[PDB]
């Protein structure tokens, strides 16, 4: 149920993606499905999706007081990236 | 008022614009003239044929002399 | 050290000639001028105020890039826009509108 | 229309191993050669009993800041006996020790020193003594296309603080550069 | 100690 | 092995077949119906022209481009001559030389003789063409012909003594401009060009008229006699007033900018410039603030030092505001300043930062959702336009000219929704209601049929809708239109959203959207880089207002501390334009007084305020930029958005049934630069 209480201190989060392989395996499908459902369950959290030519697929989270936490997603699958997200939201 | 104020400094004798307004128009007879003064060289001001089909004087763009057509 | 910009000066927007296009040229983006208090002339203090576009005219972006890299100062090459060439027709000028609606 | 004779004879009898380009214009006849045989070629001339040059008129440098071989050394030299002059023009890069001719024509030490400081081209044998034209310890070589017209450090004025000093340039009324070009 | 960037910034804006 | 003039990417529409012609000997390949002039161009020889412009229609009118095409009679006009397979073109034969000599002889015969006062002397085609191709002696003594000069508003003064009857201005004003006022009237030698009822020209692109007209008769009034061309240097920059980000060249002398002129870019603005921008420099010189100022408690302003100013602002910032710190990003600002401001605020801990004209509502962030997808170039390939809530003639004048170019090329039905306005191309007016937008997302309003019976449609939503409360409903209705009309296919993504600022794209890109709505009301320490915050009024009585800006005219009388900065012609920033293309400007003239760049002042403020930024050089700033949004460091190439608009609506009831309000008015007093500037002020007073 953490997809609704992740907005405690997750103030921003952005997905850096590429328009080619090595990301489309997990990044694009996760982005589509989980973004629809998350923006539904999170009406106020800025979930950015930025894509340029030739970058490694990665997730970035901006926590309160301006702190950046990054995660590389080179060769992960959808379950792995979901666990990565659940681990990003849980900071404590 | 502003141009002569930018360059001239004395403001006791009249500025060039004031003198060239002090000279009256010429009141020529035809429809087209040419301004040099009285010589072709040694006085410059190349040929500047200027029309005269308006009820107001027409300047010359060198040494503005304001020619004017006489009759109707 | 100084950042320089390597570009090709585009065609002047007033004439219609072509003897000054496609000529790679490096500029030192130096702008530190001020007004000489006595008269009003424009003073400066940069030794490279004008040389980059007064004598240094290069034949191609490759040569200018190699030269900037050789003298060491870091560069950033710019892009060169070229006119697309369509097809025109005096008949297309005198085209024919359709029948009345 | 001047000296086709000497030039033709010189080209048709030369060891053709060391000639890279020949131009028989009417402005001036050019033997563009390789920098490795320059002394050999010049010593062929001044000695052969037909094309004996025996006098070197000029050694000038030309700068082309767009070619891999940046510099261009040029020897203008005439033949007072055969009423003819030729221009032997060699290429030269940044540091590349060029041969000397002060052994043949002793009238090259000053022209080779001048091409040492004005430009930066070296000279392996004797004539590369210290600078001549430019004053003293000088940053660059002030005739290539990089040394700006007004110099790097050129303000030079008296100081009652001590005596006199040289300080970086802060000139007034900067050098205006007009364009004047003409796209036809 | 003022992180010499600032030391320049207080002077002219051409560094 | 012969490169075309300037480089010119020929098209080869049908690359399987293409004719070949002999130009002055060696052969060249040419598409099907290309003209002799363009064939000679491809071969690499320029031909003298007066009355032929690559963007206007052809007219064999000046009679100077003559060449001889062997296998034909004696003279041939190069332009308007369709190339034939194998014709033997020749350009440098005694026939052509004498033709050019005679024609130049006639022109200079009945020309005036006032070069040393006629500006464009040093730039004039006629001048250079005569000097390079014409004779050297004139044989003529009799009296010439002279006509009276004319006024065309305070932008384009004309000394018509030298109107050589080219009809370039006429063809431009009737094809590209849209308004038919100029016209050639008279006969024989007595033939003038001038509106017959002494009217003015109430349209933009008149600066483009003065650039078109080769001989120096139509000339910019505010640049009357200030300089020749050989005197001043040109720096190639971009534009920030409009939203297209036009490519221009700032011609400046010393620390003063003299004029600006377009430069070719066949992707954004062909070779034109909207009338607003060409005259936007005079005030950039005229009004200005050039010293950090502090409000003395008598309500006055005193000039202080940077140390003291930064110290007091950082002190009060740390002092009071726990969670009520807001920052408004300027209308004309760069991604460097925006990211620096956002980082400074987030390190301060309290974050309500938002761009200039970006709405307080949700404003979701999908690049395909908030950029113009089809590049302006591709816009020349549409067939059915669906302009909603937009008057692109007043905002993004270059996009308006592109739409007009399309409608002129091939008649493309255009339907426009919103308030009444004066379009210059046969527009259909569909109504003023998002209710009508709903009906057309549904089955009524038979115009929808047109969409379904369309090839390559285009649906253009103006960025003015971002500020409206119910924006997700509008965008969802557009989504339904797209899904039902098949306008989002992978071959062609025709779903465009305009913009009406230069900083709006980069702001929405970095993510500057307000986390709340009553931010200005609840705030106590506002950091402004741009003006207008609603009528600069919503800010409460007690609130520390710091205006870190330039060219201060408005909201300054509300500011509490003042920090001068560098304008758009004195710095190097990155601006993104509506098709998502990220360009960068270049410095042209020295900073005024002792102002400093925006990201520099932000970093210095951070350091003196404690929490500092880990970057202190433009390289590291753009590295952070690569970390947050990469194309902004992938400058000078548009990176499309290959993701659909699968946003999640939150209104789900209706579209609030309120009419579309006007987004931008007076077209000149917007853009604080022009506003506190001036020639735009008298243009607003007269040309309306
Ligand atoms: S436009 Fe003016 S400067 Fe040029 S030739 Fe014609 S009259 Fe002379
Ligand atoms: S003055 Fe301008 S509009 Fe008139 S004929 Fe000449 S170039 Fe054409
Ligand atoms: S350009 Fe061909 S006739 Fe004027
Ligand atoms: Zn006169």
């Amino acid at each position: 149920a953490w997809r609704g209480q992740l907005s405690k201190n997750i103030k921003e989060l952005r997905f850096l993606m590429c328009q080619s392989s090595s990301a489309s395996a997990s990044a694009r499908a996760f982005v589509e499905k989980n973004y629809k459902e998350l923006k539904t369950l999170n009406p106020k959290l800025p979930i950015l999706i930025r894509e340029c030519s030739g970058v490694e697929p990665q997730l970035w989270a901006r926590y309160d007081l301006g702190v950046e936490k990054a995660i590389k997603l080179e060769g992960l699958s959808e379950a792995q990236i979901s666990k990565a997200l659940e681990d990003l939201a849980k900071a404590g | 008022s502003n141009h002569t104020a930018k360059w001239m400094q004395d403001t006791s004798k009249k500025s060039p614009m004031e003198l060239i307004n002090e000279v009256p128009p010429i009141k020529v007879e035809g429809r087209i003239v040419a301004c040099e003064g009285d010589t072709n060289p040694a006085l410059g001001h190349p040929i500047e044929f200027i029309c005269l089909d308006l009820p107001e004087p027409a300047v010359c763009k060198y040494c503005g002399l304001r020619y004017v057509q006489d009759h109707h | 050290r100084r950042r320089v910009v390597i570009y090709s000066p585009a065609r002047t927007a007033s004439q219609q000639g072509s003897g000054k296009v496609g000529r790679w040229k490096i500029n030192f983006l130096s702008t530190q001028k001020w007004e000489n208090p006595l008269m009003g002339w424009t003073s400066t203090g940069d030794p490279y105020a004008h040389v980059g576009d007064s004598a240094l005219t290069f034949d191609s972006a490759e040569a200018a890039k190699a030269f900037a890299e050789k003298h060491g100062w870091e560069y950033s090459v710019k892009k060169r826009h070229t006119p697309l060439l369509k097809v025109k027709s005096y008949a297309d000028n005198f085209k024919w509108k359709g029948f009345p609606k | 229309m001047d000296n086709q004779s000497i030039f033709k004879y010189s080209w048709e009898t030369l060891p053709k191993k060391w000639v890279k380009k020949m131009e028989r214009s009417e402005h001036g006849n050019r033997f563009d050669t390789k920098t490795d045989y320059l002394f050999q070629l010049l010593c062929f001339l001044k000695l052969h009993t037909y094309t004996r040059v025996q006098v070197l008129i000029d050694i000038c440098g030309v700068d082309y800041p767009s070619r891999k071989r940046r510099f261009e050394v040029v020897y203008n030299l005439l033949s007072t006996r055969y009423n003819s002059r030729i221009r032997v023009q060699t290429s030269a890069d940044e540091v590349t020790r060029i041969s000397s001719v002060v052994s043949l024509f002793p009238s090259a030490g000053w022209w080779e020193r001048e091409v040492w400081d004005m430009f930066g081209v070296s000279s392996i044998n004797h004539p590369d003594l210290r600078r001549i034209l430019t004053d003293y310890g000088f940053e660059g070589h002030p005739l290539r296309k990089d040394f700006p017209l007004s110099g790097y450090v050129e303000v030079r004025y008296d100081d009652p603080e001590k005596r006199v000093v040289s300080e970086p340039i802060e000139m007034t009324q900067e050098f205006r550069y007009f364009d004047f070009a003409s796209p036809w | 100690a003022i992180s010499p960037f600032l030391k320049n910034f207080y002077s002219s804006n051409y560094f | 092995p012969r490169s075309p003039l300037a480089g010119a990417r020929v098209h080869f529409a049908n690359p399987d077949d293409a004719i070949e012609v002999f130009v002055d000997g060696y052969p060249v390949k040419i598409p099907k119906g290309m003209t002799v002039l363009q064939a000679c161009e491809v071969a690499g020889v320029d031909i003298p022209r007066f009355c032929y412009h690559s963007r206007l229609s052809i007219a064999g009118n000046c009679r100077m481009c003559l060449v001889e095409v062997e296998k034909s009679p004696k003279p041939v006009a190069s332009c308007a001559m369709p190339a034939l397979p194998g014709m033997k073109i020749k350009t440098d034969t005694p026939v052509a030389k004498k033709a050019r000599e005679g024609v130049m002889e006639f022109l200079l015969m009945n020309h005036p003789l006032d070069c040393p006062i006629c500006d464009q002397g040093g730039e004039c085609d006629l001048q250079d063409q005569s000097m390079a191709f014409g004779s050297d002696r004139g044989r003529f003594t009799e009296v010439k012909r002279s006509v009276v000069d004319k006024n065309l508003g305070p932008l384009v003064k004309t000394v018509m003594t030298r109107c050589i009857q080219c009809t370039r201005c006429v063809r431009f004003a009737t094809e590209v401009a849209g308004v038919q006022d100029l016209g050639m009237l008279g006969r024989g030698s007595g033939e003038e060009i001038g509106t017959y009822v002494e009217k003015l020209l109430t349209s933009e692109l008149s600066g483009n008229v003065i650039d078109i007209c080769p001989v120096g008769a139509l000339t910019s009034k505010p640049f009357a006699f200030k300089a020749r061309n050989w005197e001043l240097k040109g720096t190639e920059t971009i534009d920030v007033t409009d939203a297209v980000g036009s490519n221009i060249r700032i011609d400046s002398r010393g620390p003063e900018v003299m004029r600006i002129v377009p430069r070719l870019n066949e992707d954004i603005n062909e070779e034109w410039i909207s009338d607003k921008t060409r005259f936007c420099y005079d005030g950039l010189k005229r009004q200005r603030l050039n010293d950090p100022m502090i409000r003395g408690p008598d309500g006055r302003f005193k000039a202080v030092n940077w140390r003291d100013a930064l110290s007091v602002i950082a002190d009060i910032a740390h002092q009071v505001k726990p969670e009520e710190i807001v920052g408004v990003a300027g209308k004309l600002s760069d991604a460097e300043s925006m990211i620096a401001l956002k980082d400074f605020l987030n390190r301060m801990g309290s974050n309500d930062v938002w761009g200039e004209g970006i709405g307080v509502n949700t404003n979701a962030d999908f690049r395909s959702g908030y950029i113009m997808n089809t590049s302006i170039a591709g816009l020349e390939k549409a067939d059915v336009f669906l302009l909603v809530g937009t008057q692109p003639r007043v905002e993004a004048a270059m996009v308006n000219a592109r739409i007009r170019k399309t409608v002129r090329s091939n008649q493309a039905k255009v339907g426009y929704i919103g308030p009444a306005t004066d379009f210059n191309y046969d527009h259909k007016h569909l109504g003023t209601d998002p209710q009508t937008l709903v009906e057309i997302a549904e089955g009524r309003h038979p115009f929808f049929k047109t969409l379904s019976d369309a090839k390559n449609p285009v649906i253009i939503v103006g960025a003015g809708v971002f500020e409206r409360k119910d924006q997700d409903a509008i965008f969802a209705a557009v989504e339904t239109i797209a899904q039902k009309a098949n306008v989002v296919r992978p071959d062609w993504n025709g779903l465009n959203v305009l913009l009406l600022h230069a900083a709006q794209a980069a702001a929405l890109d970095l993510g500057l959207v307000p986390q709340s709505e009553k931010s200005l009301e609840s705030a106590k320490f506002v950091y402004l880089m741009g003006a207008d915050d609603v009528n600069l009024d919503k800010i409460p009585d007690d609130a520390f207002v710091v205006y870190q800006g330039h060219h201060g005219d408005k909201s300054v009388y509300r500011a509490n501390v003042i920090l001068p900065t560098a304008a758009f012609s004195e710095k190097e920033g990155t601006y993104q334009n509506t098709e998502g293309c990220t360009q960068q400007t270049l410095p042209a003239v020295p900073t005024v007084g002792d102002s400093r760049d925006d990201w520099k002042i932000i970093r210095a403020l951070s350091e003196v305020a404690g929490v500092r930024l880990p970057y202190d050089t433009i390289g590291a700033v753009r590295a952070r930029i690569r970390n947050v949004a990469p194309n902004l460091v992938n400058v000078d190439e548009r990176e499309p958005a290959t993701l659909p608009s699968s946003l999640r609506p939150s209104f789900t009831q209706k579209v609030d049934t309120t009419p579309f309000g006007t987004v931008i008015e007076n077209f000149y007093m917007t853009d604080a630069i022009t506003r506190a500037s001036k020639i735009m002020a008298q243009c607003s007073a007269t040309l309306l």
